């Protein structure tokens, strides 16, 4: 769990992969891991999930039980979920005076989220409330406490990461959400 | 009205200077880095570039350097190295938190240290970094980073640290899809008149080159 980096960004996962990576990653044993899934179109995975991981095996009930699922439309509502997550952070470590947890916050959809605050508000109040929640993100991820830990993974389509791939071996204007979050606010993308 | 002055004093001072990396050699004369106080790095890099980290990485004996890593990239457990001090919270991510933290280091350093976990006291404080200044940026923003000069110069006038602060270059301000669109970055001269040496960095084929920006 300890493999992840403060912020990584996972592009076109398959379902099966993310699927996998969350029961292998739930089911460790001695520590509670949550994965919180925070999406702008209430895609979970579902139908997937059910069959790789049957909610009607006893193990699985757990698992089932630490996942927390919210859809979310724009970067206001993504800090109040934000501001969630340290709140729950925040009072394990306090009451920790019992098994660390671990959670996993899961973000599909974030350039989608952009987007819409784009056009409610204003260009500089996106990439300043969008700057804000992911630096908060990174020093809540960076704390050296061994109570309770969090760690942040992005999910992105590759057609939005095109610097990357032609980096590793067009026509341009600017980044995507997902090019300037690769270049100024993620330790690592994982294939 | 004679004044005479042993040589020693010449060759003496209560501040530390910046040494730089060979990276960076040859952009200054020798009587120019004598006396480096401040210096801005921009880099387009996420990660510092291998002559920040030698710049940083540069501790003496019982001197430290302290690191206000707004980034949270250098206080990450396997980056952490012993010759430094870390200053990463949520105190410190915007420019009015981080300007009551230097305020408290330049009144009273022993309590401002304790805040960055410092248990003994037993060091000169060599240097200061911040990293990244390009996340903490109207007219508003003028007066800010003046404010931030001008406290990280009374700071060396008393403490007798270096400076070395870093930015993205002026890419990063155009913003997600152009939809944000001098210097290659977008720093206020109320901040830069105040630098002893720009260095900007820049991949003109994939080779990275350090240069002046005496602009």
């Amino acid at each position: 769990y300890e493999d992840l980096e403060l912020i990584t960004i996972w592009p076109s996962p398959t379902k099966n992969k993310l699927c996998q990576f969350i029961k292998q990653n739930l089911s460790k044993e001695h520590v509670v891991t949550q994965l919180f899934f925070i999406d702008a179109t209430s895609s979970f995975p579902l139908s997937q999930f059910q069959k790789l991981v049957p909610p009607t095996l006893p193990e699985n009930v757990r698992i089932y039980e630490n996942i927390r699922i919210n859809t979310c439309l724009d970067l206001e509502e993504l800090s109040a979920i934000t501001v969630k997550l340290l709140q729950i952070l925040s009072m394990n470590k306090i009451n920790a005076q019992t098994e660390p947890l671990k959670i996993i916050l899961y973000i599909n959809g974030l350039e989608v989220m952009f987007r819409n605050s784009q056009f409610k508000s204003s260009p500089q109040r996106s990439h300043e409330l969008l700057r804000d929640t992911l630096l908060k993100l990174r020093v809540m991820g960076n704390d050296e406490n061994e109570n309770a830990s969090i760690r942040t993974l992005l999910e992105f389509p590759k057609e939005q990461l095109l610097d990357y791939y032609l980096k590793k071996n067009r026509i341009k204007n600017g980044d995507s959400l997902a090019e300037y979050i690769w270049k100024y606010y993620a330790d690592s993308l994982f294939e | 009205n004679i004044r005479i002055y042993p040589l020693s004093n010449f060759i003496t001072s209560t501040k530390n200077y910046i040494n730089l990396p060979n990276e960076l050699r040859n952009l200054i004369s020798e009587e120019q880095e004598s006396k480096l106080g401040f210096l801005h790095i921009i880099e387009s890099d996420f990660k510092p570039s291998v002559a920040l980290q030698k710049l940083v990485n540069c501790t003496t004996g019982d001197e430290k350097i302290l690191i206000i890593d707004i980034v949270s990239i250098w206080s990450q457990q396997k980056q952490r190295q012993h010759g430094a001090i870390y200053m990463n919270s949520l105190s410190c991510i915007n420019i009015t938190g981080l300007i009551v933290f230097l305020e408290l280091l330049y009144d009273s350093p022993m309590d401002a240290l304790r805040r960055c976990q410092v248990d003994n006291f037993n060091f000169q404080l060599r240097g200061i970094v911040i990293d990244n200044l390009s996340f903490l940026n109207d007219v508003i923003n003028l007066s800010k980073f003046e404010k931030l000069f001008k406290i990280l110069r009374k700071l060396r006038e008393f403490l007798g640290c270096w400076i070395i602060t870093k930015s993205f270059p002026t890419d990063f301000y155009n913003g997600i899809e152009n939809t944000l669109v001098l210097y290659p970055t977008k720093l206020p001269d109320s901040y830069m008149k105040g630098m002893d040496l720009i260095i900007y960095r820049e991949v003109v084929d994939g080779r990275p080159q350090y240069r002046r920006i005496a602009a």
